[PDB]
């Protein structure tokens, strides 16, 4: 078994909308709005296959519609929102001076929207990063992925700092050597 | 090399 | 943001069994948390799976052509979808790194965890098996299930528990689709 999904959003007031494809839960590619073009997850990808950006945003323009459509007919219900679950882990064992990448996992959260920022020592990152946009999930959440890449050490710590609706405060995972 | 498919999906009734 | 939110949520899903030789598509509207309505290869015809949903299942429905569509979909998108994707997602495998290591359980001869890490690995489908001097611990096997690194990769640690005792010969096994022969990292007390 295998699945491919073409999963789209679109959210109001924010006015933003995602478009992507998922395979068995990872992303191969999604459309850059801002850019107008598409962003595969892997650079190889790119090198099999292809993808025209503006059908991807006709189709969120017309999810826009629906949603607005969607919205007057719900008599203006809104979201209730569901705080994430956060995990920070590195994608390799670690060995210590010898380059790895910290994970910070979001998961079973909605709506689509949080605030992921890296400290390493109580200071944040703002270089080396990347980020992953919202994967769907089956129970109509979503998740999300952020990499810090890091020289592990025994003088450094570091948390992942989520903030989402759904949540009183913000929310601090911490990961240290140990 | 190759071309994905979008589906253009579907209009709500209004 | 004080203000409220709306989440308009479409999802256009190909599911494939025996390859591509069952394939089944589904069309689903979701708004904010609650699915709307949806399309199912399987049924042939929209169906309202919410109240909120009933306008459009019975629109749709309606249209020969957009039914002729929707039921051209298994071919005209998840098939064709499946003859790209396949070379580098259905056919990606990527073999795991495998190390052996004690869990901070450095001392010698008292309760320890035995730690199988497995990185780096795809696809997801990954079996681990500790084995003492030969024979299968079956029992005290603490694992932390797949984990999905999101950049197509996983990984997976197996704990073993064990009082170790000098002589003693544990071997963490993993098979793998990108493996012929089962991968194996032994550890000597
Ligand atoms: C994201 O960053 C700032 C917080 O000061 C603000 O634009 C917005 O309310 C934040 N969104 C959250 C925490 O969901």
């Amino acid at each position: 078994e295998h699945v491919i999904i073409q999963a789209e959003f679109y959210l109001n007031p924010d006015q933003s909308g995602e478009f992507m494809f998922d395979f068995d839960g990872d992303e191969i590619f999604h459309v850059d709005m801002a850019k107008k073009e598409t962003v595969w997850r892997l650079e190889e990808f790119g090198r099999f296959a292809s993808f025209e950006a503006q059908g991807a945003l006709a189709n969120i323009a017309v999810d826009k519609a629906n949603l607005e459509i969607m919205t007057k007919r719900s008599n203006y219900t809104p979201i209730t929102n569901v705080p994430p679950e956060v995990t920070v882990l590195t994608n390799s064992p670690v060995e210590l001076r010898e380059p790895n990448v910290l994970i910070c996992f979001i998961d079973k959260f909605t709506p689509p929207v949080v605030n992921v920022t890296w400290l390493r020592n109580g200071k944040p990152v703002t270089t080396g990063v990347s980020e992953t946009v919202f994967l769907p999930r089956e129970d109509h959440l979503f998740r999300k992925f952020h990499y810090l890449p890091f020289l592990p050490s025994t003088e450094d710590v570091y948390d992942c700092r989520v903030e989402h609706w759904g949540l009183d405060e913000p929310l601090l995972k911490h990961w240290e050597f140990d | 090399v190759l071309g994905l498919v979008l589906l253009r999906g579907e209009n709500l009734v209004s | 943001d004080t203000r409220p939110r709306f989440l308009w949520q479409p999802k256009r899903e190909c599911h494939f069994f025996n390859g591509t030789e069952r394939v089944r598509f589904l069309d689903r509207y979701f708004y904010n948390q609650e699915e709307s309505v949806r399309f199912d290869s399987d049924v042939g015809e929209f169906r309202a799976v919410t109240e909120l949903g009933r306008p459009d299942a019975e629109y749709w429905n309606s249209q020969k052509d957009i039914l002729e569509q929707a039921r051209a979909a298994v071919d005209t998108y998840c098939r064709h979808n499946y003859g790209v994707g396949e070379s580098f997602t259905v056919q990606r495998r990527v073999q795991p790194k495998v190390t052996v290591y004690p869990s901070k359980t450095q001392p010698l001869q008292h309760h320890n965890l035995l730690v199988c890490s497995v990185s780096g690995f795809y696809p997801g489908s990954i079996e681990v098996r500790w084995f003492l001097n030969g024979q299968e611990e079956k029992a005290g096997m603490v694992s932390t299930g797949l984990i999905q690194n999101g950049d197509w990769t996983f990984q997976t640690l197996v704990m073993l528990e064990t009082v170790p005792r000098s002589g003693e010969v544990y071997t963490c096994q993993v098979e793998h689709p990108s493996v012929t022969s089962p991968l194996t990292v032994e550890w000597r007390a």
